[PDB]
RNA sequence: GGGGGAUGACCCCAGGCGGUAGGGGAGCGUUCCCGAUGCCGAUGAAGGCCGACCCGCGAGGGCGGCUGGAGGUAAGGGAAG
RNA sequence: AGGUGGAGCCUGGGAGUGAGGGCGCGAGCGAUAACGUCCGCGUCCGAGCGCGGGAACAACCGAGACCGCCAGCUAAGGCCC
RNA sequence: ACCGUGAGGGAAAGGUGAAAAGAACCCCGGGAGGGGAGUGAAAUAGAGCCUGAAACCGUGGGCUUACAAGCAGUCACGGCCCCGCAAGGGGUUGUGGCGUGCCUAUUGAAGCAUGAGCCGGCGACUCACGGUCGUGGGCGAGCUUAAGCCGUUGAGGCGGAG
């Protein structure tokens, strides 16, 4: 038994009890999400449309993620030009507990 | 008064340095050698993080079309049904669909197969 | 327990020297002192001076037991150069330099259980 | 979620005929079995792909004029040390090598494309090694 | 007041242009004179008002 | 830029954001002065060597451990080898 | 008349530049030669030797790169290996 | 010092410890040097002596490498070693994808065009007096003192020629 469900322009596979990292959004930790979004059933024929419909997961967020920080340069040879940026990308933390159909 | 050059070049040299730990020769061991070796760095992996985007995908397309020419059709096609079929889904990423869970495949095969049929 | 002596400030070039030190390394004390002596370079003189000076002071220092030794470490690290000028033709002038080893002979009983 | 990669396959041997087939017609296949990018594992790195044998290769069969017409060169490394080789000339000395040769060309370049070379198998007319499976195919 | 409290007002004290230091404050290399000829040459000119 | 009217720092919303010569604007760090007859300090100053840790877009600032053995010097401002 | 634009005009402060190149078009010089030379109108490179295509390649085709993603649609050019 | 016939040129080079208490004596050794002993808060503070960076050289350990080819990196997965309860991270690199050094000068450079063996120190937009804009404030039909004079724990004030 298992999903595929929608967030933040993505698509992962979770089964009940699946720890994932999730684009960011807004719930308090410990707040619960449905997220009426969802694409597969993993007892099979369910699958159509772009998404079947009264099916949703339910996933209790977590908490709020920064993600460990990509370093971005940018060099441009012989004309003296250098950039340096640091970039953290800010997630969220979700336990998959349940996928009601 | 007079500021001298004291402990500032010593401690940037150091940064630098440090990041290069691991390559090759003098290019680990000299500022001048790591600086430039990092310049390089520095952008491949800023273009390679934009093509592993295209890397990825790559890799997820031959794997889908080599299973459903298992069930005896395209890639080519098999997206054109997936997209009239409304079965927008697969996000070719779950093609590990196709590995995984086959008979998911083979049903999204039909489902697919049969949209102009 | 170990034993060990250093000779510092040896006028000789370490690479010269590293090489004969190689020859006697983890060697038993008795076969490591029958190959310097029948060993042809300048080098194995103050090497086996080292080892003895080292072999006393296991047995003489720190209660070792002379037929039980083995060589467990060796190495010469690079002593200070001396640098003398050495007048070319057409008026030139190099500086060639005499160098400097630091010899260390560490001893270790072998387990002769 | 990470993208599946498989661990350590069942490595497999599969059989061609090769008589009448045409050639880089014949060879495309060879090709793309011998990495296996049938399979839908498919790996890059790895060379996780089939093992091909072929028999009756040297009765390969070929369009055009190629048989007279077509030329194989090989360089030493010394002055006017280039030699050709007319496709008839080939076949009637070293038969395959010609299949050998078509398909060393569509293998990738590198240490590990040079492996899956080393997992084509050609012989002239029949038989061969009969360790293994060996399934066919026209 | 106290002696911490006093400090000037958000004009004041504008302070100051440097260069040839970074590249990024932009003037570094040729310092703010471009390259160049008789100007970017150290004495320079020749007294523009005539 | 436009709302919310905190009179702006905070919140939505919407746009712009390749760049050499060059113009503009914000900061970081170093030496010194006021702050100082103060405060930190041998239960360890400056400097050194590590860190996969925390804060900052970045220059940097923290913190922890080792070394080291007598200096260091906030907030806030001033001046430059 | 439409046209609110990193548009426009006025006053002032600080510049850099005054060696350009390719290509298309239109001319002269040349030989209806030159990666030739010299003007015009455009373009791009210069400063986009960042990205895709053209085997490889400043300026030809595609397209103006704020950062991240193991999501999606396209461009030119491609779909036997 | 040294270099120059001469006029003349002209350097390098400071630091044990609070105190010499500067290591009796024993051992290897020709001495040098070291090992015990001892001193000391500390002796990798031992006189080639505070701190003791970097190039550079060496010993030991982990990972790796003898059918691959390269601006030496980078993105991916996998192996082995380390740390961690776990998910996780550090090391290393087998394979696969991508990949034309820095600066300078140029129309244009990876360029087979300049510069650089490597490391550490030193090294280049200032100051005075005028000017001219802008800015922060004082006073405003006015504004403002110079020399000097008095006075001063680094105390100011006067002075109206201009
Ligand atoms: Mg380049
Ligand atoms: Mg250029
Ligand atoms: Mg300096
Ligand atoms: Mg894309
Ligand atoms: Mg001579
Ligand atoms: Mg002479
Ligand atoms: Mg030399
Ligand atoms: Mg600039
Ligand atoms: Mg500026
Ligand atoms: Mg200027
Ligand atoms: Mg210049
Ligand atoms: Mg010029
Ligand atoms: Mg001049
Ligand atoms: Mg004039
Ligand atoms: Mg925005
Ligand atoms: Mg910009
Ligand atoms: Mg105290
Ligand atoms: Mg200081
Ligand atoms: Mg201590
Ligand atoms: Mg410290
Ligand atoms: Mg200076
Ligand atoms: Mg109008
Ligand atoms: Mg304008
Ligand atoms: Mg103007
Ligand atoms: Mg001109
Ligand atoms: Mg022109
Ligand atoms: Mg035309
Ligand atoms: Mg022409
Ligand atoms: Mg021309
Ligand atoms: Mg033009
Ligand atoms: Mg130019
Ligand atoms: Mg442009
Ligand atoms: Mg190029
Ligand atoms: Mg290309
Ligand atoms: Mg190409
Ligand atoms: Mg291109
Ligand atoms: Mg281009
Ligand atoms: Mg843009
Ligand atoms: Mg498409
Ligand atoms: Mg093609
Ligand atoms: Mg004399
Ligand atoms: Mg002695
Ligand atoms: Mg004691
Ligand atoms: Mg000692
Ligand atoms: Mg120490
Ligand atoms: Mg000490
Ligand atoms: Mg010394
Ligand atoms: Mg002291
Ligand atoms: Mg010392
Ligand atoms: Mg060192
Ligand atoms: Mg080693
Ligand atoms: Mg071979
Ligand atoms: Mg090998
Ligand atoms: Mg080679
Ligand atoms: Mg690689
Ligand atoms: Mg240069
Ligand atoms: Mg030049
Ligand atoms: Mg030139
Ligand atoms: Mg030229
Ligand atoms: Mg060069
Ligand atoms: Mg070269
Ligand atoms: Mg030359
Ligand atoms: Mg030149
Ligand atoms: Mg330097
Ligand atoms: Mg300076
Ligand atoms: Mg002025
Ligand atoms: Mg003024
Ligand atoms: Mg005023
Ligand atoms: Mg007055």
């Amino acid at each position: 038994m298992f999903a595929i469900v929608k967030t933040g322009g993505k698509q992962y596979r979770v089964e009940p009890g699946l720890k994932l990292r999730v684009e960011k959004l807004d719930a308090e930790p410990g707040a619960t999400v449905e997220l009426p979004v969802l694409l597969l059933g993993g007892e099979k024929t369910v699958v159509g449309t772009p998404v079947v419909e009264g099916a949703s997961v339910v996933a209790e967020v977590l908490g709020h993620g920064r993600g460990k920080k990509i370093l971005v340069s940018k060099f441009k040879a012989k004309v003296q030009y250098r950039r340096k940026k640091g970039h953290r990308q800010p997630y969220t933390e979700l336990l998959i507990k349940e996928i009601r159909g | 008064p007079r500021a001298k050059t004291g402990v500032v070049r010593r401690r940037k040299h150091k940064k630098i340095l440090k990041l290069a730990k691991g390559y090759w020769g003098l290019r680990s061991k000299s500022f001048r050698k790591a600086r430039e070796t990092l310049f390089a760095a520095g952008n491949y992996a800023y273009a390679h993080r934009k093509r592993r985007k295209r890397d990825f995908r790559r890799l997820w397309i031959v794997r889908i079309n080599a299973a459903c020419r298992q069930h005896g059709l395209n890639y080519s096609t098999f997206i054109h049904g997936l997209k009239k079929a409304g079965i927008e889904v697969d996000r070719k990423n779950l093609a590990d669909l196709a590995v995984r869970e086959p008979q998911v495949f083979a049903e999204l095969v039909e489902r697919a197969k049969a949209a102009q049929g | 327990m170990e034993a060990k002596a250093i000779a510092r400030y040896v006028r000789i070039s370490p690479r010269k020297v590293r090489l004969v030190v190689d020859l006697i390394r983890g060697k038993s004390l008795e076969e490591a002192r029958n190959i310097l002596r029948y060993t042809n370079k300048r080098g194995a003189y103050f090497v086996a001076k080292v080892l003895e000076s080292a072999a006393a002071n296991a047995v003489n220092n720190h209660d070792m037991l002379e037929d039980r030794l083995y060589v467990k470490a060796a190495y010469v690290d690079e002593g200070p150069a001396l640098k003398r000028v050495l007048p070319r033709a057409r008026g030139r002038a190099d500086i060639i330099k005499k160098r400097t080893s630091h010899i260390t002979v560490i001893l270790g009983e072998k387990h002769g259980k | 979620m990470k993208t599946y990669v498989p661990k350590q396959v069942e490595p497999r041997w599969v059989l061609i005929d090769a008589e009448g087939k045409t050639l880089g017609r014949l060879a495309t296949k060879i090709a793309t079995l011998l990495r296996g990018k049938h399979r839908p594992d498919w790996t890059p790195n790895v060379a996780m792909g089939d093992f091909v044998v072929v028999v009756n290769a040297d009765k390969i069969r070929v369009t055009g004029k190629k048989l007279e017409q077509k030329i194989y060169t090989r360089y030493s490394g010394y002055p006017g040390g280039l030699k050709k080789i007319p496709l008839e000339k080939m076949l009637a000395t070293h038969p395959e090598r010609v299949l050998e040769h078509a398909v060393k060309g569509m293998l990738p370049k590198g240490p590990l494309g040079r492996r899956l070379f080393k997992r084509l198998k050609v012989y002239a007319g029949p038989d061969h090694p009969h360790q293994a499976q060996r399934p066919e195919k026209l | 007041m106290k002696l911490s409290d006093l400090r000037p007002n958000p004009g004041a004290n504008k302070r100051r242009k440097r260069v040839g230091r970074g590249p990024g404050s932009g003037h570094g290399k040729t310092a703010t004179r471009g390259h160049k000829g008789q100007k970017s040459r150290s004495g320079g000119l020749k007294d523009p008002r005539r």
